RNA sequence: CCCGCCGUUAGUUGCCAGCGGUUCGGCCGGGCACUCUAACGGGACUGCCCGCGAAAGCGGGAGGAAGGAGGGGACGACGUCUGGUCAGCAUGGCCCUUACGGCCUGGGCGACACACGUGCUACAAUGCCCACUACAAAGCGAUGCCACCCGGCAACGGGGAGCUAAUCGCAAAAAGGUGGGCCCAGUUCGGAUUGGGGUCUGCAACCCGACCCCAUGAAGCCGGAAUCGCUAGUAAUCGCGGAUCAGCCAUG
């Protein structure tokens, strides 16, 4: 998550196919979810703290 | 022969359609 | 029933047989009988010399088969192998 | 025939949400189409628990979208009255389609 | 299964004969859980027996099994020193188990290129004291008509 | 005149309506021997009637959907059974002793984490 | 099995470079990383030095190798 | 590694969402994100006050923001000029145009987040950890509540070894999905490393 | 919390179930009964009867949708291992700061003659191919799902309706069932490899994409020592969905 590498927000990609999601908290661009924009970690946490509306702990 | 890309199954298992698996 | 390049398919529903030919496989087998107009199901031992010939005449004169195909393939296999073609360093590696 | 479709992430603050639109209409317009349900779209999220390795853990997480429809038939002036400004739920989205 | 001794689940009787053993056998022919297919096979094989044989299909079945059912085994034990054979009586719950299992096996072992044929016949072969099916019940109850040294157990 | 009867096995939901007819039974349109074509378990679908002796006094008009044929076969078993009860509650006394009047709550267990098929866990090896 | 569809590609990095050389006939050595580009007739004869991610290997292009794409004669992995 | 978050494990019942509102599809993320921003500002500012929780409700370009503090006067300010700058500073961040409420804390001695930060601070002030702890605990314990429990990370005292401190009274049932247990985590930066502070508080039942 | 019976609420889901019209596709009138929908609520407690016991509890029976924790989740104590992660994030100390900082193109993370792990597809007729025809759940979709027509063997292109979506689309579910073919053979089993053509995505598909079509059609005839999962609607078997995602190596 090198600050520099956090330049996805640099619209100008030269070729859209070069854009990539990146976490919006960890930077951890590995496995992010579009809906929230959260590095799978920076999501299970907020979802626990309760800062993610309706994001209830699933269960069936 | 699920794997045979050229038959009914082969397609299905591959989720594609072609000469051996028309649409309708 | 010598058909393509000295190929003698026999005893099974034609469409299946012509397949034993280097150059014929299900697809062209059908297409063969298709055009030639011969009940696919009919056995080879139960054909009409004429029928057989049309086939003989069509199959052979419609698709490069047997020794000629191989000829082409291997040749093609040298082809790129002749040039510093990587895909050609695969017929080595 | 006022189609009042409600959607939200919570029911205890929806069924009420709608009921209001309901009884508040039972004093002017038609008896309304009552509060109808409608299937709920469940957004399931599966996320491995700790970071790094441990694939076999993962923790569940759902985000459900609740729906309703209400449906006020044959409106009558005094109808659009209370309905104008008399709600109290928060996380509820309302979209009307006459 | 430490304690509680699992309880033998009881299947639902047959539809063409309504008699446990039938399904049970049906079940053994089944593969990947396909009843119907396996079903036709038995019923098919039941038909082929009214012809090639006059005897009703059921009696051929039931009377082919009892000729299979083993009445003795050899549950190995460690009398210490080596691995003894130790033979015992077959609880009637088990006999059936092996019985039908056996048939279905030996059946598929045969040559014929079918399902029923393989089944019907070996049944029939079984209703006369013959068949690869019955062969095994023999090679079995034999390793047990004597046992092998439990004298340290005096009693 | 007409009597209801609903059943539901393995996600299959069925509606039965026995009528003072003669045998004949229809499902969703075609005849029971036209929906349950080859399936042999379709015979059991009408076993509840045979319990009290029907299909010679009552006519069933059924409609099913949701859970695969054999699933529905069983569902119908419940409806019919249930319907029958509504003609003469005096039926149960000899319907239920054979379990005809019971919903098989057996259901597809779910498939969970670190496991192939609900319970089937992956394998291991080496020291 | 090879497919580009309709409108074969060649980076105008060396194309407009290679043609600017056919005006005066030919040239001596052409270094270009554009190994993503296909080979076209107007290229034949010349000598383009593809990159190997490290060194520029002069690749004498010929007629019996135009459908290809430069890099194909530009090895990458030295081995065993 | 174990013991799920008592809060999130209770989000369904005895405990709610810090950000309650609807939307989704093509706004959620943007909107949601917006929340982390506020909470970002409110936290770096209203610290000396006792930020306890940050509810954020929405109804289209009309947010709520209801900061929970112990010393609301600090949030407010002299006559209320600072609730003018924050309230305004919040806009230069979100043009959504929202208000800002401030609910005092009924005895912060019962707000996990606070019972922790309390401890946290002490630690950074180089105070025997074992004490601040036993101290905090008794406080909660002594100010009503049916159960409390404080946990402190390692390096307690700059020890070269990563330890753990306990202390806890009354009942504290993390497994009872009804208990209604308040949780809170205080971080502790320090000259020798980082120390985490966990505080649970158990209140009544429903 | 979800699945099992039931009721209340609510019917632009659902039905000749009851009625008349039909382009008989529930299409329209109409009605909420049933199905379903999603909320609340009732309901099993060894409470009931017999019998063993001091008691708990245990065996059986009855009514019942359900029985002795009805199935499954969610839920993982004080602590263990100096267990994992300073590459998610955070932070103590050390170290680099014409560089262990940063940009770029190309390459590499994808090679092999090797070994192992976890898998898929098989070695066949309780099968495989073709035609016809039947039943599912759970999700997904505006910078998207794409019906319908024509074109092309096809991938797919070009035109183009409906949908911000229980009441439009992805969709045919497959195994199955019905007729028929193949007839035991490396064989209409198996699909690898390779040749050739071609479509699409993407600035670009050589190193390294998927897919369609023809041709080739390999190892493989069920596996040595050893070893794994599963006690039910499970194992086995058969498809369908999603997340990430331009596309895609998902047989995960
Ligand atoms: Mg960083
Ligand atoms: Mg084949
Ligand atoms: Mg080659
Ligand atoms: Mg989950
Ligand atoms: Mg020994
Ligand atoms: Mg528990
Ligand atoms: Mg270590
Ligand atoms: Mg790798
Ligand atoms: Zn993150």
């Amino acid at each position: 998550a090198r600050k520099a590498l956090i330049e996805k927000a640099k619209r100008t990609p030269k070729f859209k196919v070069r854009a990539y999601t990146r976490c919006v908290r960890c930077g951890r661009a590995r496995s992010v979810y579009r809906f929230f924009g959260l590095c799978r970690i920076c999501l299970r946490e907020l979802a626990h703290k309760g800062q993610l509306p309706g994001v209830r702990k699933a269960s069936w | 022969g699920k794997g045979d890309r050229r038959t009914r199954r082969g397609k299905i298992w591959r989720g594609t359609y072609g000469k051996y698996r028309p649409r309708k | 029933a010598r058909i393509a390049g000295v190929e003698i398919p026999r005893n099974k529903r034609v469409d299946v047989a012509l397949t034993y030919i280097y150059g014929i496989g299900k697809a062209r087998a059908k297409e063969a009988l298709e055009k030639t107009g011969i009940n696919p199901a009919t056995r080879v031992k139960d054909l009409t010399e004429a029928e057989v010939v049309r086939l003989r005449e069509y199959v052979e004169n419609t698709w490069k088969l047997e020794g000629e195909l191989r000829a082409e393939v291997a040749a093609n296999i040298k082809r790129l192998m002749d040039i510093g073609c990587y895909r050609g360093l695969r017929h080595r590696r | 025939k006022i189609r009042i479709k409600l959607r939200g992430f919570d029911h205890k603050t929806l069924d009420a949400s709608a009921q209001k639109i309901v009884e508040a209409a039972r004093r002017s317009g038609a008896q309304v189409s009552g509060p109808i349900p409608l299937p709920t779209r469940v957004r399931r999220f599966t996320v491995i628990r700790g970071p790094f390795k441990h694939k076999d853990s993962r923790e569940h997480f759902e985000l459900r979208t609740h729906n309703r429809l209400v449906d006020i038939i044959n409106p009558n002036r005094k109808t659009i009255e209370q309905l104008m400004t008399l709600d109290l739920p928060t996380g509820v989205e309302i979209e009307i389609k006459t | 299964a430490r304690r509680r001794r699992a309880e033998v689940r009881q299947l639902q009787p047959d539809l063409v004969y309504g008699d446990v053993l039938v399904t049970a056998f049906i079940n053994k022919i089944m593969r990947d859980g396909k009843k119907n297919l396996a079903a036709r096979i038995f019923y098919d094989a039941c038909k082929i027996i009214q012809e090639k044989t006059g005897q009703e299909p059921l009696k051929v079945f039931k009377q082919a099994v009892e000729n299979v059912k083993p009445r003795m085994e050899v549950r190995s034990r460690r009398v210490g020193g080596a691995n003894y054979q130790v033979p015992m009586e077959v609880s009637p719950r088990r006999q059936q188990s092996l019985a039908l299992r056996w048939l279905v096996q030996a059946a598929n072992q045969r040559p014929e290129r079918r399902a029923a044929v393989r089944i019907a016949h070996e049944l029939m072969d079984a209703a006369e004291g013959k068949g690869g099916a019955v062969k095994k019940k023999e090679d079995v109850e034999r390793m047990a008509e004597a046992n092998r040294a439990y004298a340290h157990y005096r009693w | 005149e007409q009597y209801y009867g609903t059943g539901r096995r393995k996600e299959a939901v069925a509606r039965v309506f026995l009528r003072p007819g003669n045998g004949k039974v229809t499902v969703n349109g075609q005849d029971f021997n036209e929906y349950f074509q080859g399936l042999v378990r379709a015979v059991a679908a009408l076993e509840p009637l045979r319990a009290v002796d029907a299909l010679g006094r009552f006519d069933a008009y059924i409609t099913v959907r949701g859970g695969g044929k054999s699933g529905q076969i069983d569902a119908i078993k419940l409806g019919i059974a249930r319907a029958l009860v509504q003609y003469n509650p005096d039926y149960r006394a000899k319907l239920k002793p054979l379990g005809f009047l019971t919903r098989d709550a057996r259901v597809v267990e779910r498939k969970k984490y670190g496991k192939h098929k609900a319970r089937r866990a992956p394998q291991y090896s080496k020291r | 099995p090879r497919s580009l569809k309709k409108g074969v590609f060649v980076d105008d990095h060396l194309l407009e470079k290679v043609l600017e050389l056919n005006a005066k006939g030919e040239k001596r050595l052409i270094k270009t990383w554009s190994r993503r580009s296909t080979i076209v007739p107007e290229m034949v004869g010349h000598t383009i030095a593809v990159y190997n991610g490290k060194q520029h290997v002069p690749v004498y292009i010929t007629e019996n190798m135009v459908g290809h794409k430069l890099g194909e004669f530009a090895p990458t992995r030295t081995y065993r | 590694g174990n013991k799920i978050h008592p809060i999130g494990f209770r989000l369904g019942i005895t405990r709610d969402w810090e950000s309650r509102w609807y939307a989704g599809k093509k706004q959620y993320r943007h909107l949601l994100l917006e929340d982390q921003r506020i909470r970002g500002l409110l936290e770096k500012e209203l610290y000396s006050a006792g930020l306890a929780r940050v509810d954020i409700e929405r109804a289209a370009d009309n947010v709520a923001v209801t900061v929970h503090v112990a010393k609301p006067g600090v949030v407010i300010g002299r006559g209320g000029e600072r609730i003018r700058v924050l309230r305004e500073e919040l806009a230069k961040l979100t043009g959504k145009n929202v208000a800002l409420n401030v609910q005092e804390v009924q005895n912060p001695n019962l707000s996990a987040p606070l019972v922790a930060q309390r401890v946290a601070e002490q630690i950074e002030r180089r105070f025997a950890v074992r004490r601040a702890i036993k101290q905090a605990v008794q406080r909660v314990m002594e100010s009503g509540a049916k159960g409390a429990k404080v946990i402190v990370s390692g390096r307690i005292g700059g020890a070269e070894q990563a330890r753990t401190e306990w202390a806890a009274q009354g009942r504290v049932p993390l497994h009872t999905l009804r208990a209604n247990i308040d949780y809170g985590f205080a971080l502790a930066r320090t000259t020798y490393g980082v120390l985490g502070v966990k505080a649970y508080i158990f209140l009544g039942e429903v």
